[PDB]
């Protein structure tokens, strides 16, 4: 038809600046547009009309090209989806030229009202117009600028469009929210596209965000319970996608976040683990600790935290580092914890001269813990100052000494019951 | 009107009630700006807060200043004293109230109407101070208590009978 014939058209133009080309595709504006209308989806070419775009390209600024995208985006422009195909050629000279344009492309972009107001996204292009300007922010050094950005893009989220793609946009703003200073603005995008992709399936390339951010947030938070949590999750579970060898590291730091959390209910997981006994010896070193909480003396725990701190103040796949102070300084806050559980759950009643050679504290110091655990509803114990001693024997009522005597008698019923019923069993062998 | 309402509560307290008239007020005079004076908007501001210390409640105080969305353009030393308050109330010590009290003075307390309701914290707060020396149950000194307190011994026994 007419669509075959536009080499030949207009012979003159192609060698020349052709100032008229603007009225060219007026007229090709009207004529078109009657033969589509709203009815047909697809009829006219779509570079009949994009091709005003590769007339003037490099031999005329980008202010003139965004006026014709203007005028066409107020008028009809032969179709009502024609909007969509025309972005779609808008992201083909930007990265083929670049050089002076650089500077130039931030007012191409702030120009365009389809990337700025909001449409029937039939889009799913202006998502990554937005990141390429935000990008240069970034690298003129403005924090706030690159943040402000894309926060108000993920306010409109598509309805299928991309799937692994658009978990990158939404996870895009959580690493340019710490970057601003603020972590808790990233905390509101953690609600939505977790709960979402929990369960579908990720591949290699979306869990590498999660791997991070999960636990970005978490460290500035400087709270352990949701640092050991979101990255056993990943680590745990799949993630055979990485290479075994880095693998086997991660858990070292695992265990390591433990102890600086309150205990847990992971705690008991990791003794069972296979690949936590074997393998590194940083991770059996970690998990004989385990097992020393309950028999923690405090004698020997100063003597290794002055001397070997393989987890401790060196991180690389978790924390990466930051202090030798820092590291330590929630860690011997935890290391008191662990022996004041043990004498509350061993010692009835023990004298502040031995509690304090046993801490290593001194008489401000002792009791500052032991308050502080009694008033979060852990340990509660009676410090008797008179005598110098600390009471751990917690009172019980009538009701509670009774009621612990009748568990003992249905006990000594079981035990009756088991003999009673030994005695056919072992008759085997003694009626042989 | 609303203003008013809830400051002639404060003589018989349940702040309960003169919070619906601080919490309504606060979107009357934030849709103002500049058709008035900022200074009204940050008394405001001060009600809403100054109520919940007297019930008792952390969180509902937290809810207000970590938000960036309720503060805005309204920000001053005087608003972010009762941050420093609020954190002395909850860990319930004398060693915070009084660092802020004297320094925040000249701005916080600067409101003749508000300096009455803190002349009753300096005796809700030591009641409750008392409560952070008593964590390790009975068997406590007085004279070890008035060491910590940092007060006479004739007053700080006085306010361990009083409890």
């Amino acid at each position: 038809k007419d669509y075959s014939q536009i080499l030949k058209e207009e012979f003159p133009k192609i060698d020349s600046l052709a100032q008229n080309d603007c009225n060219s595709a007026l007229d090709q504006l009207l004529v078109l547009e009657k033969k589509t209308r709203q009815a047909s989806d697809l009829a006219s070419s779509k570079e009949v009309l994009a091709k005003i775009v590769d007339l003037l390209a490099s031999r005329n600024k980008w202010d003139d090209l965004n006026e014709q995208l203007t005028l066409l985006s107020k008028k009809h422009g032969q179709l009502k989806l024609s909007i969509q195909y025309m972005i779609q050629k808008v992201m083909e000279y930007l990265k083929s030229s670049k050089s002076l344009d650089l500077n130039t492309r931030i007012s191409v972009i702030e120009t365009i009202r389809v990337v700025t107001e909001n449409k029937i996204f039939v889009e799913v292009e202006r998502a990554r117009v937005t990141k390429d300007l935000v990008e240069i922010k970034k690298e003129e050094g403005k924090i706030d600028e690159a943040a402000d950005i894309l926060c108000e893009l993920q306010v409109e989220t598509y309805g299928s469009m991309e799937m692994s793609e658009k978990i990158q946009f939404i996870l895009e703003q959580m690493e340019l929210s710490i970057l601003k200073g603020d972590y808790s603005q990233a905390t509101v995008l953690s609600r939505k596209i977790l709960k979402k992709t929990f369960k579908n399936p990720k591949y290699e390339s979306l869990k590498l965000e999660y791997y991070n951010l999960l636990v970005k947030i978490s460290l500035h938070k400087r709270e352990y319970l949701e640092v050991a949590q979101y990255l056993q999750e990943i680590y745990q579970t799949d993630a055979i996608k990485s290479d075994e060898a880095k693998w086997k590291p991660v858990l070292s730091h695992i265990v390591y976040f433990l102890v600086l959390s309150p205990y847990g209910n992971l705690q008991n997981d990791l003794i069972h683990k296979i690949q936590n006994d074997n393998n590194l010896k940083k991770l059996e070193s970690q998990e004989s600790l385990v097992k020393l909480f309950t028999t923690n003396e405090l004698m020997r725990w100063p003597i290794v935290q002055k001397t070997y701190e393989p987890v401790l103040n060196e991180d690389d796949l978790a924390f990466g580092g930051e202090a030798n102070k820092h590291h330590w300084e929630d860690l011997q806050k935890r290391v008191i914890e662990h022996n004041l559980r043990v004498i509350s759950e061993y010692y009835s009643r023990i004298t502040l001269l031995r509690l304090n050679e046993l801490l290593d504290l001194t008489e401000s110091q002792t009791e500052t813990y032991i308050s502080d655990l009694v008033n979060q509803g852990i340990i509660y114990a009676k410090v008797n100052r008179p005598a110098k001693i600390v009471n751990f024997e917690k009172p019980k009522n009538s009701s509670q000494l009774l009621n612990e005597w009748s568990h003992n008698v249905d006990e000594l019923l079981e035990h009756i019951e088991t003999i009673g019923h030994l005695i056919t069993k072992e008759e085997i062998m003694h009626g042989l | 009107l609303d203003l008013m309402s809830g400051i002639l509560h404060c003589e018989d307290k349940d702040y309960k009630t003169a919070f619906s008239y601080f919490f309504e007020s606060f979107e009357s005079y934030h849709n103002l700006t500049t058709h008035n004076s900022y200074e009204k908007a940050c008394q405001v501001l001060k009600y809403m807060l100054l109520s919940k210390i007297m019930l008792n409640l952390i969180d509902d105080v937290k809810n207000i200043l970590n938000a960036k969305y309720t503060k805005e353009t309204y920000q001053s030393r005087g608003i972010d004293a009762m941050k420093a308050v609020a954190e002395a109330y909850n860990n319930r010590s004398l060693l915070d109230f009084n660092t802020a009290l004297k320094q925040y003075e000249k701005e916080l307390m600067g409101d003749e109407l508000t300096r009455s309701h803190f002349n009753a914290l300096y005796d809700t707060l030591l009641e409750s101070n008392l409560c952070k020396i008593i964590e390790p149950f009975e068997c406590v000194e007085i004279s070890h208590i008035s060491k910590i307190i940092g007060l006479d011994t004739q007053q700080v026994e006085g306010k361990l009978s009083q409890m």
